């Protein structure tokens, strides 16, 4: 299997630097062409920089002179040295392989998030949301989880550590004066819960936050 | 810079139908070496983009039959025969002919399915949050169609517009519906000052306001 994995995304202050790396697997780098493509928070794709099988360098205009790309055909690692970061640089960064003189991006990684901002790193509060009273006396029940007041992206959320994945809606975070808030609902049969356990699992790496909240039946 | 104008910005289609997506370029886009490096990419919700067509019309192996690439000059078309639900997402064109390389702005392909009503549920602030002086009431409006939906919060009958956070999932490829989240946050002290809390929605599947509520009792 062809595979590319990006690491090193982080939150960086304006004017600062960051290295991104990408490991190739299932193939060798020498031959193919290799690049970083990015997607902005407005969902625009922008090619960032490329390097050909021959070590030729290609840059986009906005990044020529700040960023540098490089590869290690021994270890099979593509690098991107970012300098003088601007807010416009905020994006998820994807590394991708091309087949020289054929195809620009035939293999894409999962991406690594980069945030360029003076907002400070804030850990989320995680709240467990049990039904009222009516949303609880029927074929099905719906539970939620509120994740409030974090920065930056991303967070991870699962239920029952990922074993519970059907019936789930996890909502894209929204940003508010420098804090993100996000939510998730999960809907299971009335004979699932509370008879078994349902737990919200939240991870926010930038704050080293790993936390779990169990849905407990409400009502005083 | 070669610009790439995608047309349509949003493409609603019922399942079974065919979808065409167009991309026009501001200038010719033949590489000196004679190739036309024009590509089509698709990004599914939650996933990375992936290649569909390269060099104008070569489908990437792995890619389903029903996707074809065509055109020349400055006019290019991606066609979808027999739209499925797993085809939903963002479609992008790209040219690698003239530096600096460029992407089109994208076209959101949306499924067109039968109307379906939201399932609404509402949540009082949790004990932990009250403890901290905060009060967030939550409302999910789940699995509905179409996307357009209106939600208002009422406190003790009277509407409340401030401190409301809204958020929508991407279209579910599994049932082609949308879901929504709506959060009203206040202070503890403010929350305790009133008794009734309602999540009020208008959507086309009801002639009536869809209402969920509770009392801090």
């Amino acid at each position: 299997e062809l595979k590319l994995v990006e690491t090193g995304g982080d939150l960086v202050k304006p004017g600062g630097s960051l290295t991104l790396s990408c490991e190739a697997s299932g193939f060798t780098l020498r031959t193919y062409g290799m690049s970083w493509v990015r997607q902005t928070p407005q969902m625009r794709l922008e090619w960032v920089a490329s390097i050909s099988y021959g070590g030729l360098l290609y840059f986009s205009d906005s990044v020529k002179g700040r960023f540098t790309i490089s590869r290690d055909i021994v270890r099979n690692i593509l690098t991107l040295q970012m300098s003088r970061l601007r807010s416009e640089d905020t994006a998820i960064y994807y590394c991708a392989r091309g087949t020289s003189f054929v195809r620009y991006f035939d293999v894409w990684g999962a991406g690594t998030t980069v945030t360029v901002s003076s907002a400070k790193t804030t850990a989320p509060s995680v709240y467990p949301l049990a039904p009222v009273c009516g949303d609880t006396t029927g074929s099905s029940v719906t539970l939620g989880c509120l994740v409030k007041g974090y920065f930056p992206e991303p967070v991870t959320l699962t239920w029952n550590s990922g074993s519970l994945s059907s019936g789930v809606h996890t909502f894209p975070a929204v940003l508010q004066s420098d804090l993100y808030t996000l939510s998730s609902s999960v809907t299971v049969t009335s004979s699932t819960w509370p008879s078994q356990s349902i737990t919200c699992n939240v991870a926010h790496p930038a704050s080293s936050t790993q936390v779990d909240k169990k849905i407990v039946p409400r009502a005083a | 810079d070669v610009l790439l104008t995608q047309t349509p910005l949003s493409l609603p289609v019922s399942l079974g139908d065919q979808a065409s997506i167009s991309c026009r370029s501001s200038q010719t886009i033949v590489h000196t070496n004679g190739n036309t490096y024009f590509e089509w990419y698709l990004q599914k919700p939650g996933q990375s983009p992936h290649l569909l067509i390269y060099k104008v019309s070569n489908r990437l192996s792995g890619v389903p039959d029903r996707f074809s690439g065509s055109g020349s000059g400055t006019d290019f078309t991606l066609k979808i025969s027999r739209v499925e639900a797993e085809d939903l997402g963002l479609y992008y064109c790209f040219q690698g002919s003239h530096s600096p390389w460029t992407f089109g702005g994208g076209t959101k392909l949306e499924l067109k399915r039968a109307d379906a009503a939201p399932t609404v549920s509402i949540f009082p602030p949790s004990s932990e949050q009250l403890t901290s002086g905060g009060a967030s009431v939550v409302c999910f409006l789940n699995n509905f169609y179409p996307k357009d939906i209106n939600v208002k919060w009422k406190i003790d009958g009277s509407e409340r517009q401030n401190g409301v956070l809204n958020s929508w999932t991407d279209q579910d490829s599994k049932d082609s519906t949308y879901s929504m989240s709506s959060t009203l946050t206040l202070t503890k002290d403010e929350y305790e000052r009133h008794n009734s809390y309602t999540c009020e929605a208008t959507h086309k599947t009801s002639t009536s306001p869809i209402v969920k509520s509770f009392n801090r009792n």
